[PDB]
DNA sequence: TTAGAGAATTGGAGAGTGTGTTTTTTTTTTTTTTT
DNA sequence: CACACACTCTCCAATTCTCTAA
């Protein structure tokens, strides 16, 4: 048998107060509730957030004249999922009517209200039939308590408090908890069905069969009243178009390294958004997901093959993100901060010297345009560098500040397919996709394998990367732009070597590369000492040490590349003439110079030439091509070729 | 129809009179096109002309326009059914199509078998029935829905032959009788249909004489340029009956039209438990691949009879290349080739681009497999996209012992266009050298002993080593190819 | 021969005995022949 | 383990039948 136990909760007045607060709730156009309800009856709305400052607040003002309340907060925190069904009803009994002209040229559901209202109403005079869900157009979710800074939340308030996937214990089951974690794996969106609305071949009748088991089994036995009198015996037939479907998606958040302790191993959560929670959760978030803990039950067969070990998910009900007013702003910036000079210090403030590569990289993150082909508005600079220089440092500061920047090494891109076994899922990606719009910072340039050489050759000149998994020839867009920071083999640099001989790429790699930088360390007397100050000063202060203007921001790039992408800065004739004639003089001293031969200035040359220049101008208003951006880029191409012939 | 509250009699009469007396002027007025001059082609009877192009070509299929409802008066409610109850109205558009043909038939006296065009199955492929719908915004409320999709194909399940009427024996008399099959249920008979015998339970299925139709699920992909640049592609299966099969082959890309449809899946095979997700796909109504002549005798005459017609063909080769003269002129020889004497002798041209790195040495070979009508762009190198060579695999699915053809056979005739001819792998090599020497590639591998016609044409183009080609230095010792493989 | 009182049999629901699942070959070592 | 399936064991009232009915 089934024992008895006492509990003083008392849902029938705690009914009743939740209906008055649905009718007499005014946040400080008539209540908010009831202007949310009439938004929703004219069909432009179907998500009630149910927010729980506003439920406190309202305990809080009728404690003052009555105290007709049971601590309805601290009832729902404890067990969510009843009231998620008591709200429903209450919504339903202060339903308003519609005050709008919506149009019904859809409206099936209507049309099964009235039909089968008249078949009932032409024999109930004798001359619920509908579940509550199936007349639902709506989905209420509960927004947890925002910060109380009173006494209040005396450890109370446990959808206040964020905790993480390891602090969700056993005994939170069922109640309206909040993590904090980074999703990894995101589903597709399902229709999960809600009730089924089988149709009888005869006796006419339709019957409907509300679920939630994750598996159900079809009636297909006329049970009406008609055809059990009649004993027809008829079979039923699902109408999908009279049945109520949820869209499901099934996310799983991680838990972020700093939650994790020592020796210990992430866990994960899997999370179940539907309704109109749908699509709003991405694997590249940090979120800090509001929802009911429930124990999912293990229905069926292994479910006496298992036990009592349950299996858990969180029905999530609010999801809070973590991650021209600036286009006055960055014009500003632009009059007052001197940004050619600036945002190249910006970028690696840590990073002491080094201002000319810095200077490229900026080119690299604005980025001429030129994708009209007959080319490409990639800009592409490997840094041959040398043991012990801040490469990855400065790698690492282009990918924490550049939109969609990635950083990866050789050996640890390409693609997967069908990781999970049961999933069985189609075309996972890699690490050049997911910069997309954006830049890849390939540390470890020269240690990465053959495979993964042709893939970036593949993305280099073709933007985009394709598998050959069983004959699907499928393809990925990946226009990366391709940030390298190789070092040479044997450790140090050796410059009386020729430069493509110290680090083992390919000739036809490297000149490729649309800007080159040979940056090496060489033992001073004064660079080492000023180094030496700033790297102790930033460990004494934790911060830079500050001298100049360091822009930390970076909306500025990104309102520039929006700027002037439109633009599309137009070269000048004069413009092309000075190119052709500076092409043909670098020719002419590549051939009298021939030392190495890593430099014979080829049509790729004046590609990035045309690159650099747009990039350049792009960054300084529109159409600003001219003699004096061609001679800064020609100054940048040959320093960075002098940088190859250091000392 | 159930659920609409909408008469099927006004519906058949209100498409019954759009077939007739509806012309292309009211579509060219319906969108504020300002070239409404024309009459032959607006003012005819189009639906007229197309049925008249149905009866003289015995075709039963038609390709229907949404757009076409609109731009009639009556037809708008029709349109509306159409996009929200597509099963019926499809089904009431064909069999209003089938009487308006046979009611052609009877009132133009063109004489005709009736039974004949009855007895055919005639279909209606409602396209461009709205705005290109995202793969990634198909909420559950779009079932049972008409909706377009945009996508290329990834792959397609071989035919799958789906059950349409049954075929029963009664096991003590031989009497046999074919029950229909709806919505995938055997409505097999209690007893004998024959009164003599009325046997109960000696009906036993007979598979092979059954009636089957025609279905190829189709694995769609959404195409690169609208997914959103960090996920990838999302994909849905589609549904293809009893046409349009084959009819888009793995890699095309296509706007499809169809319902959005879901269905239970079973949980448990031995019992009835239904899983609550309610696996998806779209049952496809029309595919449009969004992607000889006495005229052309007489162009080929005029091109053939300039005096320039060797230069000219040389420019248009390679027209955004300057200079290669001369090779264009040998590329060009090359799309020709020599006379396939029989009785082998090669009657083929193979020729390799060396010299140091050059952008044309494979801007030209893109612009040469443009121009080719088969062969294949292949890299030697990488051999990603194609593996340059007939080997065998295990496809996974099913496990099977599948060959399949490299990048040399399939092009016979063809050119297959090499890259990075100087980096390919030594084993492909040898390929090389068999398909240059023997024409044929033969395997012995897992059980499978065969020669493969390859009858190719070899248009290779290799980098040299270092960092460019040094004229002074013989081709041998600078392209890192041997002696043999260059001869 | 007709409208109506008597025997005689057996199919359609249900008591019950025994079934049937969930259930898995990934990833990681170790060997071996070619490369 | 237990819920659902397939099926042997088992059982009365509506359906058929032939002696006595009108
Ligand atoms: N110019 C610099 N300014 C500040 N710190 C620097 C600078 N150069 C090097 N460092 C320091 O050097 C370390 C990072 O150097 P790395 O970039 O790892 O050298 P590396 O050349 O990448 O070594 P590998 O692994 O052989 S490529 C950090 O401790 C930095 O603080
Ligand atoms: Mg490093
Ligand atoms: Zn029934
Ligand atoms: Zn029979």
């Amino acid at each position: 048998a089934l024992p008895s136990i006492q509990l003083p909760v008392d849902y029938n007045n705690l009914f009743n107060e939740i209906t008055d607060f649905l009718v007499t709730f005014k946040q400080d156009k008539g209540p908010k509730y009831m202007a949310m309800l009439q938004k929703v009856a004219n069909r432009e709305l179907n998500s009630v957030i149910i927010d729980l400052d506003d439920i406190l607040q309202y305990q809080n003002e009728k404690f003052l004249q009555g105290t007709q309340a049971d601590d309805l907060v601290s009832a729902i925190q404890q067990n969510a999922n009843h009231f998620t069904e008591l709200f429903c009803r209450a919504i339903d009994n202060n339903m308003p009517l519609p005050t709008k002209e919506i149009d019904y040229k859809d409206d099936v559901l209507d049309v099964i209200l009235n039909q089968r209202r008249l078949r009932n109403e032409r024999m109930l005079s004798d001359r619920e039939l509908f579940p509550p869900n199936l007349t639902r157009r709506y989905f209420l979710y509960f927004k947890p308590l925002s910060q109380n800074c009173a006494r209040r939340y005396r450890k109370k308030a446990i959808s206040s408090k964020p905790l993480s996937v390891r602090q969700i214990k056993g005994d939170f089951l069922g109640q309206l908890i909040t993590v904090r974690g980074i999703i990894t794996r995101v589903s597709d969106v399902k229709p999960a069905v809600e009730v089924i609305a089988y149709t009888c071949d005869q006796c006419g009748y339709e019957v409907f069969q509300e679920v939630n088991s994750r598996t159900f089994t079809p009636l297909s036995e006329c049970t009406s009243e008609e055809c059990s009198q009649n004993q027809t015996k008829g079979q039923l037939f699902m109408s999908t178009r009279a049945s109520k479907f949820s869209a499901f998606q099934e996310c799983k958040i991680q838990e972020l390294s700093q939650q994790v302790p020592v020796g210990h191993i992430p866990r994960s959560l899997n999370i179940h958004v539907n309704g109109t929670l749908v699509r709003s959760l991405s694997p590249g978030d940090i979120v800090d997901v509001t929802g009911i803990f429930l124990p999912a039950p293990y229905t069926g067969f292994k479910a006496l093959k298992a036990g009592l070990l349950t299996e858990t998910y969180l029905e999530a009900q609010f999801v809070r993100q973590h991650k021209s007013d600036v286009e006055e702003r960055v014009m500003e910036l632009i009059t007052s901060g001197d940004v050619y000079n600036r945002l190249a210090k910006s970028i690696a403030p840590e990073i002491y010297g080094n201002l000319d590569v810095k200077k490229a990289l900026l080119l690299l993150l604005v980025g001429g345009v030129d994708k009209r082909v007959g080319i490409r508005g990639d800009i592409n600079v490997c840094l041959m560098g040398d043991p012990g220089v801040a490469k990855s440092q400065l790698l690492k500061a282009i990918c924490k500040i550049s939109p969609r920047g990635v950083y990866t090494t050789g050996k640890g891109t390409a693609a997967v397919m069908k990781d999970p076994v049961t999933d069985e899922m189609i075309l996972e990606g890699g690490a050049l996709v997911l910069a997309d719009n954006g830049i890849c910072c390939i540390d470890e340039f020269d240690k990465m394998d053959e495979s993964d050489r042709t893939a970036i050759h593949e993305v280099m000149e073709q933007q985009t990367i394709s598998i050959s998994k069983a004959g699907i020839n499928t393809t990925l867009n990946a226009r990366t732009s391709i940030l390298a920071a190789a070092n040479p083999l044997y450790g140090r640099y050796n410059p009386r070597l020729s430069p493509l001989d110290n680090i083992n790429l390919p000739a036809a790699l490297l000149s490729r590369f649309d800007i080159l930088f040979l940056m090496l360390d060489i033992p001073s007397r004064d660079d080492d000492e000023k180094l030496a100050e700033h790297v102790t000063y930033v460990h004494m202060h934790n911060k830079q040490p500050d001298l100049d203007f360091t822009p930390v921001e970076p909306s500025k790039m990104r309102e520039y590349i929006a700027y002037a992408k439109t633009k599309r800065p137009v070269m000048s004739e004069a413009v092309n003439d000075y190119v052709v004639q500076a092409y043909i003089r670098l020719r002419q001293d590549s051939k009298r110079e021939m030392k190495f031969s890593f430099g014979q200035a080829t049509p790729r040359t004046l590609l990035g030439i045309i690159r650099l220049s747009q990039a350049l101008a792009k960054l300084r208003l529109a159409d600003m091509v001219d003699i004096d951006d061609v001679e800064e880029a020609l100054r940048l191409v040959r320093v960075s070729k002098e940088s190859l012939y250091q000392e | 129809i159930w659920g609409t509250n909408v008469s099927i009699q006004e519906c058949t009469t209100n498409f019954r009179n759009f077939l007739m007396s509806f012309k292309y002027k009211f579509r060219k007025i319906l969108d504020e096109r300002e070239e409404f001059i024309n009459n032959t082609t607006d003012e005819e009877l189009y639906y007229i002309k197309q049925l008249n192009e149905m009866r003289e070509l015995g075709t039963s299929n038609l390709n229907l326009d949404a757009r076409n409802l609109l731009a009639y008066k009556q037809t708008e409610d029709l349109y509306h059914q159409l996009l929200n109850y597509p099963q019926e109205v499809i089904s009431i558009m064909d069999q209003t199509i089938k009487d308006c043909m046979v009611s052609l038939i009877v009132d133009n006296n063109l004489d005709y078998d009736l039974d004949e065009i009855e007895t055919k199955f005639y279909k209606v492929r409602p396209y461009n029935v709205g705005s290109c719908k995202g793969m990634r915004e198909l909420n559950p409320n779009d079932i049972d829905k008409l909706i377009n999709l945009k996508g290329l194909v990834l792959r397609s399940t071989p035919v799958i032959p789906d059950m349409k009427v049954a075929f029963f024996k009664c096991n003590v008399c031989d009497h046999t009788m074919a029950v229909e099959i709806d919505r995938g249920v055997i409505q097999e008979p209690a007893r004998c249909e024959r009164i003599d015998c009325n046997e109960p339970n000696s009906m036993s299925l007979i598979h092979n004489r059954c009636s089957f139709a025609d279905k190829q699920v189709i694995k769609l992909q959404e195409t690169p340029d609208f997914v959103p640049d960090g996920q990838t592609p999302h994909s849905i299966s589609l549904c293809v009956y009893d046409e349009l099969v084959d009819s888009c082959r793995a890699g095309d890309r296509i706007e499809v039209t169809g319902t959005f449809r879901s269905i239970p899946i079973r949980a448990n095979s031995r019992q009835r438990v239904l899983k609550s997700l309610y696996k998806t796909y779209v049952d496809v109504v029309h595919v449009k691949k969004v992607s000889i002549t006495d005229q052309d005798l007489a162009k080929i005459r005029e091109v053939a009879a300039r005096e320039d017609l060797y230069s000219l063909l040389a420019r248009s080769i390679a027209p955004s290349i300057y200079e290669l003269e001369d090779v264009k002129k040998g590329i060009l020889l090359q799309l020709f080739g020599g006379t396939n004497k029989t009785f082998r002798y090669r009657g083929d041209i193979n020729i390799l681009l060396c010299g140091d790195p050059s952008t044309s040495k494979s801007q030209i070979l893109q612009y040469v497999h443009k121009i080719t009508p088969r062969g294949v762009y292949t890299s030697g190198k990488g051999s990603s996209a194609v593996g340059l060579t007939a080997y065998i695999t295990r496809d996974v699915d099913t496990k099977q012992l599948v060959l399949e053809s490299g990048a040399l056979v399939l092009s016979d005739g063809g050119v297959c266009c090499i890259d990075e001819f100087d980096k390919m792998s030594d084993s492909t090599r040898s390929v090389l050298h068999e398909v240059m020497e023997q024409q044929t590639i033969s395997i012995a591998k897992a059980g499978i002993i065969t020669t493969l016609n390859a009858r190719s044409s070899i248009l290779a183009s290799a980098n040299p080593i270092g960092s460019r080609y040094n004229p002074n230095l013989p081709v041998t010792e600078n392209i890192d190819l041997p002696p043999p493989l260059l001869s």
